[PDB]
RNA sequence: UCGGAAUGUCGCGCAUU
RNA sequence: ACGAGAACAUGCGCGACAUUCCGAA
């Protein structure tokens, strides 16, 4: 913790606040933030070889934010993903609670990345997908359907985009990835 | 002794009223209703109050002071107004939503192209039940207050509340419901608003 | 000594902050509620002595539907963390995990449990500075919304003339609003006033250790003998005078270091009406009179 | 979920033996006119010009049926002439509300399925 | 304080349409939508748009700074009619321009003669040199239709009130020449600003002698 | 910021198809009665004021026109867009023209394709907008040249089969508002 | 009857924060 | 004598520009 940190963050837009024993207290760029959180979870893994793991929050929070109301947020979050078996990651707010692989692979590697790289091929399509899928009116799948047939896009990525929003606790990463992307791309 | 008069009424937004926080209104945390905040309808009557009176000791006297040798009570606590239940059946109905996203532009000056906003405006339908305790600390100056009082809901009538209301997204209607003295014996029945 | 207890709904989102205006919390203190009470009976010209010396009132406890919750009491347990973080015990449970059996993934799910409220910040400016030639200011106020079952309750022990006039003063404090920004529409709520069976019998239980409810501090006689044994968490209390009579400008509170809700005492101590106010026009009452609940460990 | 199923049978790209957009749009369009139509009114059941026009839509797509045999395949497949039959049995907001959406889902599956 | 209210009907002259999303009528045909009021799904000129287009005219005719780059560079008078955000010069605006909603009387007279409210007009774009037509279709509100529009002046300068009246009649003036919102350079949005009262409902500015058209 | 203002009579000699979805013509929801979409004739001017001057080999755009006609009409090229000088109205059934079919057996369409009967008159308004003052006659002179053209040619409908042509006559020529002069 | 079924652009920015 | 008290999340801003319901029969 007090060592491997400052080379497993090496290359990120972070300050480590303190990691001081099995805790950690992190502030960056909130993409550099969680992608060294994924990173630092791998390295976990590596350094005790499984056997331990450690929970996460991560928040979303502007410069000029009370830092008490950061970190207290932040800790909240923390102890949402201790809940259960511990080996969890809240991310952003409570509702997007997930696995340390769920959020690497589940999230980010198989829908984040494709989607960006289908969005530069070709950020209002973005959000009028998170507007369909949030709602839960079957109507709102046929329209998300149609949208998808509107987009243009590769048809196999729309209906890999379709079987995700179909399935029960594939939609939430979906629009966990989603919102990851919306927030990639903003100004 | 010591008086609160409990003035309880509506708030027809006749526009889309929009109180920020693309670009959210401000929404009750729990019931994700649209709400008015206190300190918005507050504020708001206080501006103008202020513009029409000229702080001035009325302004003081009525939404409170902090400032030097004269720590006022603050003789006006406008409550939140929420989404009514009336107007949540009403709403209910049609199935319609409570808030709603409108597009703006804004033709630059000199490359004439035009950024996009989406501002989220309640709509027009709705009405926010608000319910605002008048402190009588002097029985003298409660009739003058109380003209100041209705002065002041006259000039929001014909103003706008939180946001944009320059370009029409704000403007309101108050309905006042009853006014009963909740707390102490003064004589209520002759105060009124508008 | 007759022990009403007052149930408080609150209609508006309701502003408490231990430290500052961004910051919610979702109870307050007996003395912040003390504090309000007797700027009630100021206002409302009633004998400030009466309501001094006789009422005992306790924290302000978050209460849900179908329980009403009690402060963690600071019991030795003979999955500790989960109890560390525990803070409020149901009733009906409240005597069981004074006599053990309580495990740490059922202290954790009464944790969880508690459906009081939801923390919010809501951000507001001020634009009295942009008329002269300035700009506006943003500002945040934490709040809390609470649940439409939920709300906060407490008890209190007085005469039947101290509790007609807490009846009195309750009602005025109704539309007073309670909280830190209780002008600026935060604050408001309504209360019911009744005994309740289950706080009566809980009370009239004598067992060998006396846990706090309200924040209080012994006199240094009483803290002479209980603070022996004792298990206790010591809050530092601070705050600004509110009151037009007391200063030209608004100064702060002498700071005051409270025993919590939930400490556990082995010798009962009856609590004072602190003065924290210096070269003040008034004297400032901080209340830390012990309302207590015994218990067998 | 009864459209997609009906969508998915029919795939062969063709779809419902050759219906297309161009095909579809002759009679959808008086569909979301009545959808409009009822759209702006405010009332649990259905007016009678709504019922006279939903009428005037089932003859119409009888006569699509005519003109086209995928669109009388289509017609036939997704029972939406059947649709419109129950509907105007039911004479109520609701349910013709749910057939309008019936129909969107209809042909957002048809055009995400080619 | 004074605020002088402008109550009257705007007609619609050449089919009016100021865009913007929503619960497309026609759904899958119409490529842009009228704003429409979510209350009662009536067709409505935001007073947004009608602010934007009168400052943008006034701006014009007073004069245009060259190579300006933010609206609040523009002329004295424009800043103090439709307001400014200059950093340290704050005015606040003095007109405050509503929606204007659609009328009660173009309601029932519309709801005779089985009008709906809205046309889809179709059009079409042609290349230059492949000559393919591609079609679209716009909402417009039938020129029929007439909107309630109520606008409030803010009277806080007494000396410059004939001025700034002076103005809105210019302003006025040149709307109801040019087009509201829409592509109205294609015909789509001629407007024409019918008065019924200027009135002071709080204070005691007279404004009798004052005349928007 | 002048606008002169141009109110003139297209008189149809045969009639005129500009009927959206032969499809009947486009009539207006108010009054009943056939319009001339305002659109049609902006693009029918534009497209022969394009075709009379030389062109780029390549208008995929639709926006590399002549300097004369892209400021007359427009722009839409990202950064450099100009605001059309030119703004057409929707030209509606005359009422000379109306009245006119009332006194006789006449419509005011007939079905040959519903095509607006010769001899009716749509009431046209045009506005010029005055951005420099030395553009002004010379842009005016290019919407002579389109109006003469759009005399020979047609507006609209089956126009190469013989239907749609029409003759702009200008009933006056003033500046609705601006300093400038209208006799000019 | 057959085609085209919208397309090109911005897609919030600027004060306080 | 309620970490209190005073404070409008507000100020400026057009969903807008270019577009033949048309190619032929
Ligand atoms: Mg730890």
């Amino acid at each position: 913790f007090k060592f491997e940190l400052s080379n497993i963050l090496k290359g990120a837009r972070i300050s480590v606040i303190y990691s001081g024993g099995d805790d950690l207290f992190l502030i960056g760029a909130w993409d550099d933030v969680i992608s060294k959180a994924l990173v630092l979870r791998k390295a976990f893994t590596r350094f005790s070889a499984g056997k331990l793991t450690f929970s996460a929050g991560i928040g979303m929070y502007p410069v000029k934010y009370p830092i008490s109301k950061m970190a207290s947020e932040t800790g909240v979050l923390e102890d949402l993903a201790k809940r259960g078996e511990k080996n969890q990651v809240a991310l952003w707010n409570d509702s997007k609670v997930f696995g340390w692989s769920q959020l690497e692979e589940q999230i980010l590697k198989e829908k984040m990345i494709p989607l960006q790289e289908a969005l530069t091929n070709s950020k209002s399509f973005l959000y009028k997908m998170l507007e369909l899928l949030r709602n839960e009116d079957q109507i709102n799948i046929a329209r998300l359907a149609y949208l998808l047939a509107r987009s243009s896009l590769s048809e196999e990525l729309t209906q890999s985009i379709f079987a995700w929003s179909q399935n029960k606790q594939q939609k939430v990463e979906l629009i966990t990835a989603i919102e990851y992307l919306v927030y990639q791309i903003r100004e | 002794m010591y008086s609160k008069i409990r003035i309880v009424g509506k708030i027809d937004v006749l526009t889309g009223l929009h109180i920020g926080g693309a670009s959210p209104v401000v929404r009750d945390p729990y019931s994700r209703l649209p709400i008015i905040p206190g300190s918005s309808i507050k504020g708001k009557m206080r501006s103008l109050l202020a513009k029409h009176i000229g702080d001035a000791p009325e302004i003081l006297r009525l939404f409170g002071s902090s400032q030097k040798g004269a720590i006022q009570s603050s003789r006006l606590q406008i409550s939140d107004a929420f989404f009514s239940k009336a107007s949540q059946e009403e709403f209910d109905k049609k199935d319609l939503a409570y808030t709603e996203t409108k597009f703006e532009n804004t033709i630059s000056r000199l490359t004439a192209v035009a950024n996009p906003r989406q501002i989220e405006r309640v709509t027009r339908g709705a009405s926010f039940d608000f319910h605002i305790i008048y402190n009588v600390e002097n029985i003298n100056e409660v009739m003058a207050d109380f003209e100041n009082i209705k002065t002041a809901i006259h000039l929001l009538e014909n103003d706008y509340l939180g946001g944009g209301g320059t370009r029409g997204n704000g403007r309101i209607r108050f309905v006042i419901d009853s006014i009963d003295t909740v707390v102490g014996d003064f004589d209520s029945s002759n105060l009124s608003i508008k | 000594l007759v022990v009403k207890l007052v149930k408080l709904t609150f209609k508006s989102p309701v502003h408490f902050g231990m430290k500052r205006l961004s910051d919610s919390n979702h109870t307050i203190a007996a003395d912040t509620l003390f504090s309000a009470l007797i700027i009630e009976a100021l206002q409302q010209q009633l004998e400030l002595s009466h309501l001094l010396n006789n009422l005992v009132i306790t924290d302000l406890f978050p209460y849900n539907k179908t329980s009403y919750f009690l402060p963690k009491p600071l019991i030795r347990i003979e999955g500790y963390k989960a109890f560390k973080k525990l803070t409020y015990i149901p009733v009906e449970n409240y005597s069981e995990y004074l006599r053990g059996e309580i495990d740490s993934l059922e202290a954790s799910k009464i944790a969880e449990s508690l459906n009081l409220g939801k923390a919010s910040l809501s951000t507001k400016v001020s634009l009295q500075a942009v008329d002269h030639n300035g700009e506006s200011e943003p500002y945040s106020v934490g709040n809390f919304t609470f649940y439409p079952e939920s709300g906060l309750y407490f008890l209190a022990k007085g005469n039947a003339d101290t509790i007609g006039q807490l009846e009195i003063l309750m009602h005025a404090l109704q539309y007073s609003g309670i909280g830190g920004k209780r002008s600026a529409g935060y604050g408001q709520f309504r209360c019911t006033i009744e005994d309740s069976g289950k706080f009566d019998s809980l009370l009239s239980q004598t067992g060998n250790i006396a846990i706090l409810l309200s924040s209080a501090m012994a006199s240094d006689e009483e803290l002479v003998d209980c603070l022996e044994d004792a298990r206790y968490l010591l809050k530092k209390r601070t705050g600004f005078v509110q009151s037009k009579t007391y200063a030209d400008q608004l100064v702060k509170k002498k700071d005051f270091y409270a025993f919590s809700a939930g400490s556990t005492f082995y010798q009962k101590f009856n609590g004072k009406i602190f003065d924290v106010s210096d070269n003040g026009r008034h004297s400032v009452y901080r209340y830390a009179k012990a309302f207590w609940l015994e218990g067998k460990i | 979920n009864f459209a997609r199923k009906v969508v998915e049978e029919n795939k062969r790209i063709v779809l419902f033996n050759g219906l297309t957009t161009s095909k579809l749009r002759n009679l959808l369009e008086l569909i979301n006119h009545v959808y409009t139509k009822v759209y702006n009114s405010d009332d649990t059941t259905l007016s009678e010009d709504v019922r006279d026009e939903l009428e005037y839509l089932k003859v119409k797509f009888a006569y699509e049926s005519g003109r086209e045999p995928a669109v009388r395949t289509f017609i036939e497949k997704t029972y939406v002439d059947k649709l419109v039959d129950v509907v105007l049995k039911k004479n109520t907001k609701k349910i013709f509300l749910d057939y309008c959406k019936y129909f969107e889902a209809l042909v957002a599956y048809a055009k995400f399925y080619r």
